[PDB]
């Protein structure tokens, strides 16, 4: 009964093949150029969380070999034992030998490596180097600062940009070719800056809001269906409840935040980071008005990630954004 | 073999004992030591030589590296005709092992020393042994015969047994000190090598100017094969060592040696380096790898002694008081980096700021002059006291929750007063006949005679009582222990 | 549904104590033809490919071919927890679901019905034993272990060389080299003891010795190994068993 | 299909003429070469910089055709526990094997650095006692790693960071033998980018060409995404917290950088900054390490790194 | 049954069994809702304020989806009370995840929908190593065509 | 260039097997005679010394003489691996840095060579000329194998005491065995023979001993010689050469 329609929309429109991968263009035309060319070095994919690092990784193992990679492609994930004596007895011998079933180069793909001891990697750092005629290494990773001085250096470094805006308007129409529906213009800009890089959360909140509209063939999945979906603050009573707390005084103004965090269910964390990032766009006529309104943002930000309170933080972000709202005047 | 293929360090090694460079006191104390042996054996080493070596059956050489140790060793063990067993670090030393292989050479003969030469009598210690332990401070095979057997053999030899080292005060050869005899060769100096490296200039074929020697040897503070091994590397394309290329030799040829937790507190709390100008000869990053070289002890005696020093860098207006208040500060801070570097997701990327924190902050904030001797951290054996403390502690509270109904720090902090009331004043203004009530107190709080020792312990301040216990009649605790090993106690 | 009764019980477990420690997952492939199953190493270095046709089996019914993949370690453990006395019979429905052992005795009603969730393995059936190999032969496998399992002290690489009527077995280490040159021969009075070969270009290649000293263990099946041997393909390690074949594909070392 | 080797691996070299490292020990090594009585050398310095291969160039020119049997090269794969020093190496050391006058059986233990200390206590003897016919050479990226008997049995070569003449001379060669088509902005770039790394530097020229064809500053400034470190650097030192906020927006969080990296970048960076003081450095990497304490915690977003900045100011303007 | 539940406290006795039950969100149980008639289930990651009905709607979900039958045979469930590490996440995680779904019978198959995947439900996930959520990563990504992954949280910054 | 060629690997296995415990590197002589072997123990209290002549080889050929220094765990291993039923050839060509050990089967077309790298030994070979010894007596070697089982299983110290033509074998519970020399016609194979000048009174070590009552399979009678200053001396008799110990004594405290 499984078939292809039993996937996830992160995993159901997965890119089969390079072409399939959108925004890493300056990526992909040299991995391709370095396929056909014939000489492919040792790659270390460094991206953020949802990029197109493994996705990349997996439509070149294909193009590669052909469409059976599993077969000769060894794949070391973050699932499995990466332990000194797994480099010493497990890699080296899919290095030292020949492959089973075509006459090629392996190809050793160490998927999250940020995630290997250090001993592993000072293993490793000559078993990649030892056997380079025969087998290549390709090194995916989020955080660049786990992996050795050494290992990174033998490896040809490829940053995996986060994925433009133009990239995610292609990629959704493509779903929306490719599944009955229809998304506004203005939507589609909230989704997109919604998104902030991540190519797996767009795909995620468009299958819920596909879910939320009672018929997926007519009717278009508008702001307000977004903005729900998520819970997420819309702009409008962001720009309400921020200009509540600068012109107007404590009570009304605390009022107004009770009233439409409570209008919607929202969430502090998430009116503190629209509030941050319409607010760093404002014309402040100092450098002492900025730094308090920073730390004593950040400091109630890391407050909230522990959950102390709901209502005294609200009081505290108010306060805060008022006394650095004072150098002004 | 081949001359041309010596190592430069084979070829000039040291042939008598008229050939070792520096410590000359030493090296003829162990040669009389090794001559009044026998002498010493007779007398089963009761009685003490003139130098008060005669009562120690074994020699145990320490030092810097690179300074003749194994060259003495070997050199007194040929010239007084003995035959060298020599066990070093690469052989597997284990208890099982060194009873297997070197316990039989202990009380044996050397069985080469008899086909050696005996026609002609030249002495009565020609047959026998000399076994030389050289780095007995790798055990990492040794488990339980690293220095456990080692103090056993010391005692229980028949033979010359000569221990080399390089770490005496190491905590781990505690057991060699009040067993063997020690004997410490000390960095040589700028003399004896100046004259020896000298004869290898001229039998060399190069130019070397006797004022290099001091930097030489300064760079290469005690390590005269390492300068024996930096003249031969130099002398392959440039033959002349002057005044005009020694600086870059010696920039190049630093000794990155470790330091041990003491003088790296002195280090880190002189207050020169933290100077303007000493802060770029020194640099932050130097001072931060100093933490790395062991970071277990390094904010242990920075937290012992960092308000130990006189400073010298306190700002105008800012007096030692406030300076000791920011350091302690930041030992807080950096104990609570600690906490979260060993605690759950193993955050060991966080090991630099726990490094600054902890030990270059605090020391940055009070760098001075250290007023008298740098103390050893007490925190150390402080938990560990405590922690036997708590041990007894828990012990007498799961003794007593039958009764108390309390928690078993409440019990500390409240029921121990009454307890002291109603245990040990009946004994000090009664006598002896206020045994049966103490007795039939305990009885009913399950204790014992352990657990009222324990209890006795803990009381602190005005209320000390291992001062009492002294002042109460010595038959009266005979008595009292005497009737508690007679009646029954239902645990 | 599919029935597989043996007429045995310690057959199936000699069968599988073959790839005891040498592979951890396999996908039984059951047709109307017998079983026939094979599995990727975890280095994916060797491959194991196990035949067994309708002959040693007992009653043998498979309606439409199915594909039950487990784990080995789980199947060890179904298996050794019945009497080499009982009969094995391995038991599936329509839609493939958990495996179904069952272990009855032969005197006495002991029902032993034992489940084993199967695993889902991603099936990349392949199509090997359809290249030419340019050298084959056939010698005891006993002679084959003792070569294998007295090289192995002396180095961990292998050389198997095949030249013009000549097999040659040379182990190059640290503390010596050892070179085993055997010459085919046929034997009459003895059949079973004859070293056969067939060669067609002489052959050099090097295999691993963790992974040959392995290989022998299936030596406990048969008294006869064949090895296949070609340039640009893996060796063929074969023991031939009274109703099917047990073979291993060895990945070769690649010289410099 | 058909597959050629990189060109880090292609251009390797291997004889010791070809190494643009520093001139002095390659000398030294040149001249040990030639006479032949090569002592134990421990070889430490940055990471890319042509230990190995140098040490490599030595043993095959040392000994010609015998290196199959004169040379025992250990590395961090191999195990390099207790056993194996007392075992393998001491046997190998003992090995009878009859070489030229001047020649000798070489140990070649790369990564030394990471052998436990108990290996180099007991590979302490076993290399002083056999000198006359096994000599070792041990090639790290941290000598301090290294007990100091150990250390103290050998010579010391310390190498330096590839200036950017040896880096540009060995560029020309390679360009020059591979026919490239290169202008001098972009091998400045490619130089200024691989922070003196060789390797690196091949790297990312071998990927310019098969990526663009034309070596120049915009491909290569395109593919090569600029040293991270420089641009930490340069976003502390802003003047005003917009600059600084800004450099850090731009550069690092729209590039995509991970918060953690960024924090780590900023730290290393303070550890090594020569123009400010000590006090304010102090205060800095407080800073910088409460923000990192932050980010560890699960809470790493861009507000933390702004107020972090905001912070970093706040000490260094007042 | 009933008895035990009457005897049962309050919060317990009225704890939501449908998804209709918990009247508290609606912008989320709708989403689950309309995925009893569609088939594509994502990985689930349910956070917010302690006693809000996360723990209650999954075992609604995952009841009104199965069946009473099959909800035994086609969900893991780790919580804080079991031993949650980078070994055991290793293992059985990954045992249970590469898994062949559970045969359903033709009663669960006529009144329940049977989705063609199992469901392993992290309960409080903020408690476990960041090395077990690292190798949580291809682990529930690989398997997600047989097995799907509900993550449960009051913090969503702790997990990575 | 030697070769040499054993009709039976077997007697060199056993050779080996003799004396494999008490050292681990041996120095072979090659000489136009035959090979000689001296070995001296880790712990320098047992020596270990072998002679085999041109009798026990089929084949023997020696142009020059030449040293060949090799362990004894490697050889063991090699040797393990050849059968009882192959002629066993040492192989060795002009500077020796290997030599070549060829199992060689007579009814089958199988050839097995092993190579083996020699060791570089410090070769002090101590001249071994002839000591006269105060006592010296023959006894079977099961018989001397048996009572050194027996007395080292109550201490580890053992007193051999020559006195009276009388023998003591002394452990200190503390046990004892007497021994008278008696000849026998009948079976002279256990014929305990002993030529007396002085009365000899030494100790030694348990585990010596066990590791040389080890080699009590290749001759049915040992030979003891004593010295009150000198080394025991105990000696295997072969079919062409013999294997003697030499153990030093014991301290007199
Ligand atoms: N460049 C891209 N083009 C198209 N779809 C993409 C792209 N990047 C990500 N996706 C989608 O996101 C899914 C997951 O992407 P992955 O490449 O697997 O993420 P990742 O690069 O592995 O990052 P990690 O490993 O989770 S930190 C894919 O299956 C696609 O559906
Ligand atoms: N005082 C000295 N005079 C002359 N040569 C010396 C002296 N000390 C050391 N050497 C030389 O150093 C080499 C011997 O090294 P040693 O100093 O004996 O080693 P060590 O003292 O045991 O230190 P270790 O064991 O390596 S930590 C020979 O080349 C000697 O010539
Ligand atoms: N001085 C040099 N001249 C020419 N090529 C060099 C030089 N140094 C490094 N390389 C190149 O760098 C590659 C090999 O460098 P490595 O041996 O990996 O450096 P390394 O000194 O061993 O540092 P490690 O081992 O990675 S810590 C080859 O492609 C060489 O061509
Ligand atoms: N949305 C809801 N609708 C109805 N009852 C609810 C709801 N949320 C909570 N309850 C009641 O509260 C009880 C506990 O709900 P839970 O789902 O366990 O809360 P929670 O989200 O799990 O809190 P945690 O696990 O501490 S974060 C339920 O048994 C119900 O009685
Ligand atoms: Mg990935
Ligand atoms: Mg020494
Ligand atoms: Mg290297
Ligand atoms: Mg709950």
């Amino acid at each position: 009964k499984r078939s292809k329609e039993n996937l996830p929309w992160v995993e159901k429109y997965r890119p089969e093949t390079l072409d399939e991968v959108y925004g890493q263009n300056e990526v992909i035309t040299t991995v391709r150029k370095f396929v056909d060319e014939g000489k492919l070095p040792h790659l270390l994919f460094y991206g953020p969380p949802g990029t197109g690092k493994t996705s990349t990784i997996v439509a070149l193992a294909r193009e590669i070999y052909g469409k059976n990679y599993s077969n000769m492609v060894l794949e070391l994930n973050a699932s499995d034992d990466r332990g000194i004596d797994v480099v010493r007895n497990q890699i080296k011998d899919f290095a030292s030998t020949r492959q089973i079933f075509s006459k090629g180069f392996k190809l050793i793909i160490l998927d999250e490596a940020d995630a290997m001891t250090n001993a592993a990697q000072n293993a490793l750092r000559r078993v990649i180097e030892r056997y380079t005629k025969n087998t290549r290494f390709c090194v995916l990773a989020n955080y660049a600062h786990k992996l050795t001085p050494a290992l990174l250096s033998r490896c040809t470094r490829f940053r995996f940009q986060p994925l433009p805006q133009e990239a995610i308007e292609r990629r959704i129409a493509n779903v929306l070719v490719h599944e009955k529906l229809k998304l506004s213009p203005n939507a589609e800009k909230a989704l997109i800056e919604l998104s902030n890089g991540d190519m797996r959360r767009v795909l995620n909140v468009l299958q819920s809001c596909k879910a939320t509209l009672d018929n997926p063939d007519e009717d278009e999945i508008s702001d307000d269906v977004i903005y729900e979906c998520c819970g997420a603050p819309r702009p409008s009573d962001l720009k309400a409840v921020l200009k509540s707390i600068l012109e107007d005084d404590w009570g009304t103004a605390h009022y107004t935040l009770n009233k439409v965090r409570s209008a919607k269910g929202l969430a502090l964390i998430d009116l503190i980071e629209g509030i941050v990032k319409i607010l760093e766009d404002y014309e402040l006529q100092n450098e002492e008005t900025r730094v308090h309104l920073l730390t004593k943002l950040a400091d109630i930000e890391y407050s909230i990630s522990k959950g102390g309170n709901d209502q005294i933080q609200g009081s505290a972000v108010i306060g805060a954004i008022k006394a650095s709202f004072e150098n002004e005047t | 073999v081949r001359e041309e293929d010596k190592l430069w360090t084979v070829k000039y090694a040291p042939t008598n004992l008229q050939q070792v460079c520096g410590n000359k006191g030493s090296v003829m104390k162990l040669k009389n030591w090794l001559a009044n042996w026998e002498n010493s054996k007779k007398n089963s080493f009761k009685h003490a030589g003139k130098d008060g070596s005669g009562v120690f059956r074994a020699a145990m050489l320490y030092g810097p590296p690179g300074i003749g140790k194994t060259t003495a060793a070997h050199l007194v063990a040929q010239e007084l005709g003995y035959d060298i067993l020599e066990q070093n670090a690469s052989d597997v030393r284990s208890k099982t092992l060194l009873n297997a292989g070197v316990k039989n050479a202990l009380d044996n003969m050397s069985v080469v020393g008899y086909f050696k030469h005996n026609e002609e009598a030249q002495n009565l210690n020609g047959k026998h042994f000399v076994i030389i332990m050289d780095e007995v401070d790798g055990m990492s095979g040794g488990d339980r015969g690293g220095v456990g057997q080692l103090a056993q053999f010391c005692r229980k030899t028949s033979t010359p047994l000569i221990l080399i080292c390089n770490e005496r005060n190491l905590p781990k050869m505690r057991p060699f000190d009040r067993v063997c005899l020690d004997i410490q060769f000390r960095r040589p100096d700028a003399n004896s090598i100046k004259s020896r490296l000298m004869t290898i200039a001229i039998r060399e074929k190069f130019k070397l100017d006797p004022n290099v020697i001091d930097r030489l040897i300064q760079t290469t503070r005690g390590d005269i094969r390492q300068v024996i091994n930096l003249l031969s590397t130099i002398s392959t394309t440039t033959k002349t060592i002057n005044h005009e290329n020694i600086n870059e030799i010696s920039k190049a040829w630093e000794k990155n040696i470790a330091l041990k937790p003491f003088d790296i507190a002195h280090k880190m709390l002189d207050g020169q380096i933290y100077s303007d100008i000493g802060s770029r000869n020194f640099t932050l990053n130097d001072k931060i790898a100093l933490y790395f070289d062991d970071f277990d002890f390094t904010p242990l005696m920075i937290q012992e002694n960092y308000l130990s020093t006189r400073p010298s860098v306190l700002k105008p207006g800012q007096s030692h008081l406030e300076a000791v208040a920011e350091a302690a500060n930041c030992i807080s801070l950096g104990d609570i980096v600690e906490k979260k570097i060993r605690s759950s997701e193993q955050l060991w990327s966080l090991l630099p700021l726990h490094a600054v924190l902890s030990s270059v902050y605090p020391a940055s904030k009070v760098a001075g002059h250290m007023a008298g001797r740098i103390n050893f951290t007490a925190w150390l054996g402080q938990n560990s006291k405590s922690a036997k403390y708590y041990r007894l502690l828990q012990e007498i509270h799961y003794h007593t929750r039958l009764g108390t109904s309390t928690d078993k720090i409440g019990l500390r902090l409240d029921y121990l007063p009454t307890f002291r009331k109603r245990l040990l004043d009946p004994f000090l203004k009664q006598g002896a006949d206020a045994i049966s009530s103490v007795i039939e107190v305990m009885d009913d709080y399950y204790l014992t005679k352990e657990d009222w020792d324990s209890i006795m312990e803990f009381f602190v301040g005005p209320d000390v009582t291992t001062a009492i216990i002294k002042k109460i009649p010595a038959t009266v605790k005979s008595g009292f222990t005497r009737k508690y090993n007679s009646m029954t106690h239902p645990v | 549904m599919l029935e597989a009764k043996f007429e045995e019980a310690s057959l199936f477990k000699r069968i599988i104590d073959g790839f005891k420690d040498c592979v951890q997952l396999v996908n039984f492939q059951c047709k109307e033809d017998g079983i026939i199953a094979q599995a990727v190493d975890d280095s994916r270095v060797l491959l194991v490919s196990l035949e067994i046709g309708v002959e040693a089996f007992q009653e043998y019914r498979c309606d439409h071919p199915v594909t039950l993949g487990m784990d080995l370690t789980s199947l060890s453990k179904i298996l050794r927890c019945g009497n080499n006395t009982d009969t094995l019979t391995l038991i599936a429905d329509n839609t493939p679901d958990s495996i179904i052992l069952l272990f009855e005795d032969t005197k006495k009603d002991r029902i032993a019905e034992y489940s084993l969730k199967l695993m889902d393995i991603d099936a990349d059936f392949l199509k090997i034993e359809e290249l030419q190999y340019d050298s084959t032969l056939s010698l005891p496998s006993s002679e084959f272990s003792k070569i294998v399992r007295d090289l192995s002290q002396l180095s961990d690489s292998i050389n198997i060389m095949i030249t013009k009527e000549t097999i040659k077995f040379v182990a190059d280490g640290d503390i010596g080299s050892g070179s085993v040159i055997i010459k085919p021969f046929v034997d009459m009075e003895h059949p079973e003891t004859s070293i056969k070969l067939e060669m067609d270009q002489p052959v050099d290649l090097t295999f691993g010795a963790k992974y040959l000293l392995d290989i022998i263990k299936g030596s406990s099946l048969s008294d006869r190994v064949g090895i296949r041997l070609s340039s640009e393909a893996p060796a063929l390690f074969q023991f031939d068993l009274k109703s099917g074949f047990l073979q291993f594909f060895l990945a070769p070392k690649f010289n410099d | 299909l058909s597959l050629q080797l990189p060109w880090v691996e292609k251009y390797r070299p291997q004889v010791l003429s070809d190494i643009v490292g520093n001139k002095e020990t390659i000398d030294r090594l040149q001249q040990i070469a030639k006479d032949g009585n090569m002592p134990h050398m421990i070889i430490s310095g940055m990471p890319g910089i042509g230990k190995t291969t140098s040490v490599h160039c030595l043993a095959h020119e040392l000994l010609g055709r015998s290196y199959a049997d004169g040379v025992l090269e250990l590395n961090a794969s191999d195990d390099r526990g207790i056993d194996v020093v007392r075992n393998q190496i001491k046997h190998f050391a003992q090995k009878k094997l009859h070489l030229p006058p001047g020649k000798h059986k070489i140990v070649i233990l790369d990564e030394a650095d990471s052998m436990t200390a108990g290996a180099q206590q007991a590979l302490r003897r076993t290399m002083e006692l056999y000198s006359n016919s096994t000599r070792f050479a041990f090639a790290c990226n941290q000598s301090n790693k290294i007990i100091e008997p150990l250390q103290s049995r050998c010579a010391i070569l310390r190498y330096s960071k590839l200036s950017d003449e040896d880096v540009l001379k060995r560029l020309l060669q390679i360009i020059k033998l591979e026919d490239v088509k290169y202008t001098n902005d972009g091998l400045e770039a490619i130089i200024f980018t691989a922070e003196g790394d060789m390797r690196q530097a091949i790297n990312n020229l071998q990927s310019t060409v098969a990526g663009h064809g034309l070596v120049n500053a915009d491909n290569v400034f395109k593919i090569v995404d600029s040293p991270h470190p420089l641009i930490v650097k340069k976003m502390l030192l802003a003047s005003n917290l917009e600059d600084s906020i800004q450099i850090l927006r731009t550069d690092l969080w729209k590039k995509g950088y991970s918060s953690i990296d960024i924090v780590t970048t900023s730290f290393r960076v303070t550890k090594n900054l020569a123009q400010v003081k000590e006090s304010v450095r102090l205060e800095m990497i407080k800073e910088i390490g409460l923000t990192h304490m932050r980010i560890l915690e699960g809470v790493g977003t861009y507000l933390q790194l702004a107020s972090m900045l905001a912070k970093i100011h706040k000490l260094n303007n007042k | 049954a009933e008895q035990s539940l009457a005897q049962q406290p309050w919060v317990e006795k009225y704890r939501p069994k449908n998804l209709d039950e918990v009247t508290a969100q609606d912008h989320a149980v709708t989403v689950l809702k309309k995925t009893l008639k569609s088939a594509n289930l994502p990985h689930m990651l349910f956070y917010g304020p302690p006693g809000t009905g996360k723990t209650s709607t999954i075992l609604a979900l995952t009841k009104e989806l199965y069946g009473p039958d099959l909800m035994k045979s086609r969900i893991l469930e780790l919580n804080a009370s079991d031993e949650r590490g980078i070994s055991i996440v290793r293992e059985k995680v990954k045992n249970f995840a590469r898994l062949t779904v559970s045969k359903p019978s033709k009663h669960d198959l006529e009144n329940y929908p049977c989705p063609p995947y199992k469901i392993i439900i992290l309960d409080e996930a903020d408690s476990m190593t960041a090395d077990a959520q690292s190798a949580l990563r291809r682990t529930m990504e690989t398997y997600s065509g047989v097995t799907r992954f509900c993550l449960i949280c009051n913090y969503v910054t702790r997990i990575i």
